[PDB]
Order: C-alpha cells, then structure tokens, then sequence
C-alpha cells in the first residue's frame, strides 16, 4: 500500500516563504498524479496545485499561481512547496494526496497525507 | 461505403463513427506520400530494433493526423499496389470504440 | 457618459447639414451608436446605427437613400448626412450609445443625449 | 412604425397600467422587445432592455413580459411623474432593421 | 561497421517506393539481398510509446501501439507487415485519440 | 438561468455555454456565470463562437447524448444539431483539423 | 462552480438511512463522472470512502452507497452509528479553466 509522510509543523512570520516537502513509499511515482490541498480552519477543503512527475508541466490554481512553486526533484518519491508572500489567510491545515487508482489524469484523491499546519500571525 | 441518403436525415440521431465513414477521400499525391513516410519510418525503426541499437526518435517523425487519417480513409476502401501478376504493396484500416488500428503489407520479389 | 448634439436649427430646404454628437466618459472607440429622428407628434422612428469601427447599417423599408452615418474616432464623434432636405424632414434628433459585447449589439440605446432640433 | 399599439391610455395615482405592444412573427418572434420612456420635454429613457430587465435607476414597479410575438409593460402604483409617452421596439430580420411602436399616452388624474 | 554493413541495402530503398505506386513490376530485388534482409531482420517485435494530446481545456494521454514483422518466404520473397494502432492509456472508448473527429 | 442578464463585462477565460431561455446565453465562466442576450437571435453564435476552443469532449457528448461523439453544430439561435461533414468548420464543435499530440 | 453546492449539516437519527446531496454544474459533475466523497474526523486526514461514482474500496465499511442522478449526486448512510460523526466532502473533475478539481462544502453529520 502507498504510505505519505509530510514535514513538521510550521510558524512563518508575514513576508516570509515555506518549503513543505512530502515524501510517498510503495506505490509508481511518475505515472500517478499528486496534489496539495489546503484548508482554512472556518473554510473547507481547496485544491490548489499539484504535479504529475516528469511530465514537465505543474498544475497550478487560478488563486495560486504567483505564489505557489511545485518542484518534483531528487531521485525518491518526494516533492517540494515553495510559497511566497505569506498572509493571514495562508495559515491553515495543509495536506498531501495522491492517487492509486487511475494514472495521470487527477480522478480520484485516494491517499492523504497526515498534514501539516502552516500559522502565519 | 457510407450511406449517405439516411445518415443525415435526423437532426440529433447518429449512427457511430458518421464522421470518418463518411468524410472527403484523401487526394492521391498526399496519401501516397503518407503511406510512404510511414514506410519509411517503421522500415527504419525495424531495421534498428533488429540491431538492438534501439533508436526511437524516428517514432517520434510519426504523425498522429496522418495516421489516423490513413486509417480513416483505407476503413471503407482498401488501396493496394497490386501488379496484375502478383501483390506488391496494400493496407487496411481497423477502427473500433477503444482502438483505431493500422494494417499493410509490402511484398517485393525476386521472380 | 455624456452626448451632446449640434448642428440644427432652421435649414431652407434643398441644402444639405450634418449633424454632429459628441461622446463623454469614454473612449475605447468600441461603440454601436445610432441615430433617431422624431417629426412633430412625438413619433420615434429608427433611422440607423454603424459599427464600432465599421461600415454603417441601412435604414428601414419605410424609406431609404437618403441618411448616412460617419463616425470620426479620433474625435469619437457621430455624424448624419441627408442627402436632400425636404419641408417633411423638420424633427429632433437623439444620438445614442450602444456598446457592444463579442461584437453584437446588448444594451440598445440606454443612454440617449439631447435633442437637436431641425426645422425645414 | 410597423408595431401597432394603443393610442392612449388612463390611470390613477397609485394605480397599474397596462400597455400592448403588437406585432408579427418578423420582428417580436424572433428579437428582443426593449421599452423607452420620454418623459415630455426631455430626451427618451430607457424603461426595460431585454423581456424583463431593468436597468439601475429604474424602480422595481416598471415591470416588462413577453406573449409570442406581443409584449407588455406594467406600471404599478402609478404616480405623476409616470405620466410620459411609451415606445416598443423590437429588431426585424425581414426588413433588417429597428422598428419602434406608435406610441401611448399614459395620463394620471 | 556491423550497424552499417546493411543499411543501405536495395530492399530497405526499394519497399518505400513500392509502397508508394499502384504498380512495381513483377520482380525488383536478387536472392543475395533477400539472404541479407532474412540475416538482419527480427521475426517479430511490438513497441508502445506514449503521447499526450490536447482536449479542449484538459488533456488525454494515449498509447500508439506498433508491431512488425518481417519475413523471407522459401522463393527468397521479402515481406514486412507493419500494424499501428491507437490506444487510450487506460482504456476509455470515444476517446479524442481514437476518435479526433478530424476534417480534411 | 441569470437574474443578472447584460451588466457583466466581457469575461476571458470561458469554458462552459448553456441556454436557458431562447434568448439568453450563460457562459459558465472563472468569475461565475456570465449572462448575456443581444438584441436579435441569430447573433448568440458570435457570442458563443469566441469560447469553443476551451469545450472539452465530455462537455460536448452531454450536451447531445445521443449523437454518439460525432460533432456538434451551433444554430444560429443557439440550438445544437448533429454535424455534417459539408458543415462550416469554425461552427462546429469538437471537430479539428490538427491533431495536438505531443511525445514524451 | 467554486464550489460545490453541498449543505451545512444534516443530522439524521441512529438506526435509520440518510441522504447527502451535492448539486454542481455540467461542467463539473454529471459531464465527467468521478463524483469522489471524503471523510474527515476532526483530528485525522481526510479518507476516501467513495470513488468514481459507486466504487467502494476494501478498506472503508460496506455500508456507504453514492449514486449521481443528472448534475445531482447522493450518498446514502445506512444503519448509522457513532463512529459516522464526521464532515463529509464531495469532489470531481473538471473542465474549468481555474483549477483541475473541485471540493464541495462538506457536510457535518452528526449522529
């Protein structure tokens, strides 16, 4: 079974940058797609990017995209959150999912990370 | 062939695949020079995957369009090069609801 | 938004006179403005409108040959040209702003300037 | 003025008036219907610019509807500065052109 | 110079404009160069290579398929049968790679 | 369908179209649903036209089911028929005339 | 949409079958298919209890049933019990130029 394990839990003064990594074990990394979903503690779930690896292209939100950096380096089954401009409303519950099912095409969000909090104040 | 007359009499009715059935015949002298790259492509990356040197940037000269387009248009007809004596060179087109297939067969000779 | 007409007043028939709108407030020159005349009566019949940066539309089947519509965007300024000037052509008349979506016409005439008044 | 509507038509203060705006397939079935007020002595306003759309400054008693190829304009709670003259439009695709209305008289005792 | 000792060979330039024309003639190529196109050909092999394709704002990644033969009968006749077929990567039916839907 | 029918301006990054009476188009946009409806019918198309590159070919195939993937034709009152292969090409929907495959 | 259309809360009675509704557009569910649910305890990650429209995984329990009619999808909790207090979210595919997935709501069931 496919296992993700994210980074620790973070404090970030305002106009600062964060660099959440996840790691995943057991499961083709290339071929299935990952994906990064943030929630405000008074809001919902929000997708806002991920990355299929060695596709060459990222996907970003419309909310995120002068913000949100995804980079899919190093050899193992890890990836790399780059986010700047740091506000009040960044502060939230952070997760890592990826899917097991179908390959390259975002349909299912099938394991999630244990999370991570992001607190900017 | 394509049965025009009632394909097109109901508005929001379709049979599968109208399009390709029933589409305009490519001209000649951009099917035969089709059915030669493709030729030349395959012919090519067969003689280096015999070598074993396994040179696949000439699947990469493949053209999606021109291919599925040869298979659109050898599905209702099927062209050969036949000489009156004996086949040289012809092709069949294969298409299905999950797969759109390719098929020909050059022959030369020595008699 | 702003039109304010000119060029009227009191024409001896057989001459010709343009009359000119001027627009305010806005100047992406992307404008569907049209020209309406009214006789005396109160009677509003539709004369006719030009594209944004085009060629103009012609009038209605009531009668024709005789109204032309230029537009200056430099200036962004609508005119009208009658070809004759008969005793029957004496009215006021509206220039109005459309603009234009996708290059369609929505929003027909919601801004009206002030009459100019011909008498002939 | 190829529609056809009414002359005239009377009120009072507080009261709803109902004007008919006429026409054939041409012009109503197939385009839109947009109404214009004029009160007198002033340039024409614009009441309602699609079937049943207002524009901002027009108060919610000013309400327009659609039959077929015919339209109407509702006033309700009929006050003196209603008393205007009223004109229908609507597109033409067999003269291709704007066609308006006659004309109606809305009068306020 | 084992890679390049039958790159040249009169069959691999004959086939492609043979392909290419209603008519060949009844013989084009000797039995040497067929001893020698039966000495450097595989009997079978299948190759499946990936490509994306662009699907209104998404996208639709598909597989081409392609498979050879290649064979020297008993009256030294040379043959290479070629099939190429298009696949959706995870079996999807009306896809855009089967079904481009193209105009020409 | 809209309460809001002409007071949007122009939107930039569409991907939906849908019709909710015979007059008003509702473009399914990143900023909502855009209404519009012009002053004649036979105009929605110059409306609708501008966003068909961004339809998708589930989109299209549940906007008429039952035309079996074949592409669709805008009317010129916004109404969707099955295409013919004579048809205009800018007016129909789902068909191509490039295939945009790319290799990995 | 933004976001899918979902309720605040529903509150169904132990021992009984309840329904949660999800109503989005046609371009996001209902077009596409993969209406996928999600379930979160307030201190764990979110779990996958359905995916594409009915597909249930062997890890999560077997009385979970979701089902989509037209733009309009349901799921129906049957025989509930302490343990389905929780916020349950809808997601799907889209075509939207925005973003790739959309996330309803979420729901907070409690028993």
């Amino acid at each position: 079974q496919v296992q993700l394990v994210q980074s620790g839990a973070e404090v970030k003064k305002p106009g600062s940058s964060v660099k959440v990594s996840c790691k995943a074990s057991g499961g083709t990394f290339t071929d299935y797609a990952l994906s990064w979903v943030r929630q405000a503690p008074g809001q919902g779930l929000e997708w806002m990017g991920g990355i299929i690896p060695v596709l060459g292209t990222p996907h970003y939100a419309q909310k995120f995209e002068d913000r949100v950096t995804i980079i899919a380096d190093e050899s193992t089954g890890t990836v790399f959150m780059a986010l700047s401009s740091l506000r009040s409303d960044d502060t939230g519950m952070y997760y890592c999912a990826r899917g097991v099912t179908h390959p390259y095409y975002y349909y299912a969000m099938d394991v999630w990370g244990q999370g991570t909090t992001i607190t900017v104040s | 062939q394509c049965q025009r007359e009632t394909a097109e009499k109901n508005d929001y009715y379709r049979v599968p695949h109208y399009w390709d059935a029933c589409s305009r015949a490519l001209p000649d002298q951009t099917r035969y020079k089709y059915v030669e790259q493709l030729v030349d492509l395959t012919l090519n990356y067969h003689y280096d995957a015999s070598h074993g040197l396994d040179n696949f940037d000439v699947l990469k000269r493949i053209n999606v369009t021109e291919v599925s387009l040869l298979i659109s248009d050898f599905r209702r007809q099927n062209r050969r090069g036949g000489t009156n004596k004996r086949t040289t060179f012809n092709a069949a087109g294969s298409l299905a609801p999950h797969a759109r297939s390719l098929e020909f067969s050059v022959r030369l000779f020595a008699n | 938004v702003h039109l304010e007409e000119s060029g009227g007043g009191l024409v001896k028939p057989g001459g010709s006179l343009r009359l000119s709108c001027v627009a305010s407030g806005f100047s992406f020159s992307d404008y569907y403005m049209s020209w309406i005349r009214q006789a005396p009566g109160k009677g509003l019949e539709w004369l006719s409108y030009i594209s944004p940066s085009g060629s103009p539309t012609s009038n209605a089947d009531s009668m024709k040959g005789r109204f032309t519509i230029s537009r200056d965007n430099a200036r962004s300024s609508l005119y009208l040209q009658v070809h004759s000037l008969r005793v029957e052509d004496t009215a006021v008349y509206y220039c109005a702003r459309d603009n234009t979506v996708f290059g369609v016409v929505t929003t027909p005439m919601d801004h009206w300037g002030q009459g100019t008044l011909v008498t002939v | 003025s190829a529609l056809t509507q009414p002359p005239s038509a009377s009120g009072t203060p507080g009261q709803r008036v109902t004007i008919s705006c006429s026409g054939s397939s041409s012009n109503i079935g197939s385009n839109t219907v947009h109404w214009y007020q004029q009160l007198p002595g002033t340039a024409p306003k614009l009441l309602i610019y699609s079937n049943n759309q207002r524009p901002s400054g027009v108060p919610d008693r000013f309400s327009g509807s659609r039959s077929g190829t015919s339209a109407s304009l509702a006033i309700s709670g009929l006050r003196s500065e209603d008393e205007a003259d009223y004109y229908c439009a609507a597109w033409d695709d067999s003269l291709n052109g704007r066609v308006f209305g006659t004309g109606t008289k809305v009068t306020v005792l | 110079i084992w890679y390049l000792s039958g790159r040249n060979q009169t069959i691999l330039q004959r086939m492609p404009q043979t392909a290419s024309k209603p008519s060949d003639g009844n013989v084009q190529i000797s039995v040497e160069d067929a001893k020698i196109f039966g000495a450097h050909m595989v009997p079978k092999q299948t190759k499946l290579l990936r490509f994306v394709v662009n699907d209104g704002t998404r996208y639709q990644m598909c597989v081409m398929k392609l498979e050879s033969w290649a064979h020297v009968f008993r009256d030294y006749s040379v043959s290479f049968q070629v099939r190429l077929t298009f696949t959706e990567a995870n079996n999807q039916t009306y896809t855009f790679c089967t079904h481009p839907n193209l105009i020409v | 369908c809209c309460e809001f029918i002409n007071v949007n301006h122009p939107p930039e990054r569409c991907y939906d179209f849908k019709m909710c009476n015979r007059f008003t188009v509702a473009l399914r946009c990143p900023d909502g649903e855009v209404c519009y409806s012009p002053e004649k019918t036979a105009e929605i198309r110059g409306i609708v036209t501008t966003m068909t590159h961004s339809l998708t070919r589930q989109v299209v195939h549940n906007k008429l089911t039952s035309c079996n993937y074949n592409p669709l034709y805008l009317e010129a009152d916004g109404r969707i028929r099955c295409g013919k292969v004579n048809d205009k090409a800018q007016y129909l929907l789902g068909a191509a005339g490039s295939v945009p495959y790319r290799w990995i």
